[PDB]
RNA sequence: GCAAGACUGCUAGCCGAGUAGUGUUGGGUCGCGAAAGGCCUUGUGGUACUGCCUGAUAGGGUGCUUGCGAGUGCCCCGGG
RNA sequence: GCGCAAGACGGACCAGAGCGAAAGCAUUUGCCAAGAAUGUUUUCAUUAAUCAAGAACGAAAGUCGGAGGUUCGAAGACGAUCAGAUACCGUCGUAGUUCCGACCAUAAACGAUGCCGACCGGCGAUGCGGCGGCGUUAUUCCCAUGACCCGCCGGGCAGCUUCCGGGAAACCAAAGUCUUUGGGUUCCGGGGGGAGUAUGGUUGCAAAGCUGAAACUUAAAGGAAUUUGGCGAAGGGCACCACC
């Protein structure tokens, strides 16, 4: 079989993490890049490294990868978790309040609120899976 | 074999009892009463060595022979009465019951109701063997 | 937990516990009254009657013996009394 | 019983149940009630009826035991005996085997045992005869129409 | 030493139960100790059902099932490979083996 | 005697009429339940659905589709 | 396939469910007697706990005398297996297995863990009795009863979890509250073998049961756990110095 070694995989992962804008999907081109920007003591090791780099490009061009962090692929996560919507999902016109917690809230600090309503309780009390 | 019947209007129904054990198969065919039989062919009549009596091939050969004799006589449909050794010995049927039933199905007959008549007891009689059973 | 006010707890815990495991043991039973529409008399019976009780004048039956509290006859009103 | 010519006129001899349902109705975590009676019809025919009843698990039930007390089983069996005794003593053979084609006896058993404990599968497992009287040609002829 | 929390059986306050017999053997084993197996089987196996339904006169004929209960002595059970030995840490798993098909 | 409130049952013109019949496990003040005949305002509007049986569009069983898990379809009268 | 006759047993339902001091107890129904738990604002007032002497019960096997003996089956008779096989296996088969009456008091009679009583964490459940509550059903209204659901109390068979704690550890909510050593009380062990042996006593028709030494010999015999080890142990892979 053809299973890559920790040395080849580690070198390919770190050469993707350091360099990303100087590579591609063509095997011979980024083989020449990997020859130029690194020191590799053999031709066969260089070809194996460039092959795993091409496989890493084919993995990366689909979606996110859980082992490699790329600065061009970074800033997207904080782009998605920085912006906010106009509705805060906490200030509505109706709040689903049970009569039991309504009576609890009346005992707490209040007699009436401007945004609460009372629903009806269920007719049957079943809440657990049948196991005996 | 003969009578005023017609082969197109109706079909002749019989009842076949399949005794399957772990030593031999009894492919028996009776009438609708069950009192009087047509032909009784057993799995030992085909093979010569008794080790092949529990083989499915002997049950297939016996079932094919009794089925060709019965459809030569004029019985077309069969009701299945599968029965194991029974009693206190063994509830599981033998290895030749499936092969015998498939050979009856492929011979050109017809199959009606299927039921099992293994004689399960109401915990009656002490089993064969001692307290420690068979040692091997 | 570790800190429990065993001097005076909430009365739910005394009403929930056994009749002998409280700080001061007290029965959970009470004395009760029976009034019928048919007979114009009032009799005082125990909650756990454990016997057949007849009203004064032999008008109607009033109680039925059970394992626990008695089965009052249907149509009879009651209220708890204390001194 | 007799042949006139080329015809075998038949008569009732017993009722059985198939073994498949007999070992398919029995399940774990449920109980059984069985009753057997020696009742005789309004003619000279004596029957012997066997019955079996099982346990209904409710729809909103979380418990997997579904057992019952012993006195409830005795009361259910007593209801079974008085139902089976009451329903056949006023009738003859034709009416009881006409009733045997549906499960009206089983329906009355499972409807009588409703306030005691629910039952979900009630069937008459077996019918046997013990006493055979003198054969009558006219009764068998009227039994065939 | 003490191998199990119980004694390999299911009696806690009894002292004596009625004995039963093995199926492969004839060994007398107590009822709560023997490894029961209520197997659910039918008449034909996988591929004869098409031939049976082709030869069956009644259309949409439902097939019957065979219900037997099998009782095994533990030596005959292990020799038949229905139960296997487990590790010391994973012995305390009373959950049944998972069924899929 | 004063004074209005919160909740609920039946009916969809009303009186006949909750009278028989049926009904169960134990009862009750007991469920289910239509006319004969008469007087009128001469019959209040909206809204989805309906596999078969028992005992309601409820309750409890149990089906058909392609083998399973899940959709959809299955009161009747008609037309295309 | 239809019937008859005899004896034995009570399958599926049957579960880490119930009762009983223990040995043990499973077809429906009838009769007699007893008992735990629960309920009580009933009754007496310390009647209580453990126990030499003594007493009752006590699986199977074994003995005596009957009736009966279906199946199974010591001893025995053979056939194979094997170098030997009076063993595993297969076919017959006497006592015995079943019931009554009279014996003996032996088990891994084991939870290998004396009885009573106080304290010391949590959680999901199970069986019983009692208490309280939204709802569905025994066809539609009410109440009580049964059947579900939600919780509580008391006794019990258990289960999961925990760095309470203990132990040599396996493990135990008791085997904890133990050097910071004392709640009450009965029996019982001082390295291994000789030896549960010999004599004596007692009991028994008999077999045997209880009580129970000594000379001599020995430097270890053991309990828990760890690591390659070997399995005619199981689960996955490999090799023409293995096979097909
Ligand atoms: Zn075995």
């Amino acid at each position: 079989g053809r299973v890559r070694t920790k040395t080849v995989k580690k070198a390919a992962r770190v050469i993707i993490e350091k360099y990303y804008t100087r590579l591609g999907n063509d095997f011979h081109t980024n083989k020449r890049v990997c020859e130029e920007i690194a020191i590799i003591p053999s031709k066969k090791l260089r070809n194996k490294i460039a092959g795993y780099v091409t496989h890493l490009m084919k993995r990366i061009q689909r979606g996110p990868v859980r082992g490699i962090s790329i600065k061009l692929q970074e800033e997207e996560r904080e782009r998605r978790d920085n912006y906010v919507p106009e509705v805060s999902a906490l200030d509505q016109e109706i709040i689903e309040v049970d009569p039991d917690t309504k009576e609890m809230l009346k005992l707490l600090d209040f007699g009436s609120l401007s945004n609460l309503q009372v629903t009806q309780p269920t007719v049957g009390m079943n809440f657990k899976t049948p196991r005996g | 074999s003969l009578g005023p019947q017609v082969a197109e209007g109706e079909n002749v129904f019989g009842v076949c009892h399949i005794f399957a054990s772990f030593n031999d198969t009894f492919v028996h065919v009776t009438d609708l009463s069950g009192k009087e039989t047509i032909c009784r062919v057993t799995g030992g009549m085909k093979v010569k060595a008794d080790r092949d009596e529990s083989s499915p091939y002997a049950a297939m050969l016996a079932a094919q022979d009794v089925a060709q004799r019965c459809k030569e006589l004029g019985i077309t449909a069969l009701h299945i009465k599968l029965r194991a050794t029974g009693g206190n010995r063994t509830k599981t049927p033998g290895p030749g019951a499936q092969s015998a039933l498939r050979a009856l199905a492929r011979s050109g007959m017809k199959i009606g109701r299927i039921e099992d008549v293994t004689p399960i007891p109401s915990d009656s009689t002490r089993r064969k063997g001692g307290r420690r059973g068979r040692r091997l | 937990p570790l800190a429990k006010d065993l001097l005076h707890p909430s009365p739910e815990e005394e009403k929930r516990k056994h009749k002998k495991k409280r700080l001061v043991q007290s029965p959970n039973s009470y004395f009760m009254d029976v009034k019928c529409p048919g007979c114009y008399k009032i009799t005082t019976v125990f909650s756990h009657a454990q016997t057949v009780v007849l009203c004064v004048g032999c008008s109607t039956v009033l109680c039925q013996p059970t394992g626990g509290k008695a089965r009052l006859t249907e149509g009879c009103s009651f209220r708890r009394k204390q001194h | 019983e007799d042949v006139q010519g080329k015809n075998c006129l038949t008569n009732f001899h017993g009722m059985d149940l198939t073994r498949d349902k007999m070992c398919s109705m029995v399940k774990k975590w449920q109980t059984m009630i069985e009753a057997h009676v020696d009742v005789k019809t309004t003619d000279g025919y004596l029957l012997r009826l066997f019955c079996v009843g099982f346990t209904k698990k409710r729809n909103n039930q979380i418990r997997k035991t579904s057992y019952a007390q012993h006195q409830q089983v005795r009361q259910i069996r007593k209801k079974m005996m008085e139902i089976m005794t009451r329903e056949v003593q006023t009738n003859d053979l034709k009416e009881v085997v006409n009733k045997l084609i549906p499960d009206s006896i089983g329906k009355d058993i499972e409807k009588a045992c409703q306030s005691i404990y629910p039952l979900h599968d009630v069937f008459v497992r077996k019918v046997k005869m013990l006493k055979k009287p003198k054969f009558e040609l006219g009764k068998l002829m009227e039994l065939h129409g | 030493t003490k191998k199990r929390r119980n004694n390999g059986r299911a009696k806690k306050g009894r002292g004596h139960v009625q004995p039963i017999r093995c199926t492969n053997c004839a060994c007398c084993v107590p009822k709560d100790k023997a490894i029961k197996k209520f197997v659910i089987r039918n008449i034909v196996e996988a591929a004869a059902v098409r031939d049976i339904s082709e030869v069956s006169v009644f259309d949409a004929y439902v097939l019957p099932k065979l219900y037997v209960k099998l009782h095994y002595c533990v030596s005959c059970a292990i020799h038949s490979k229905v139960v296997r030995n487990r590790s010391r840490e994973a012995r305390k798993d009373r959950t049944p083996p998972p069924r899929f098909r």
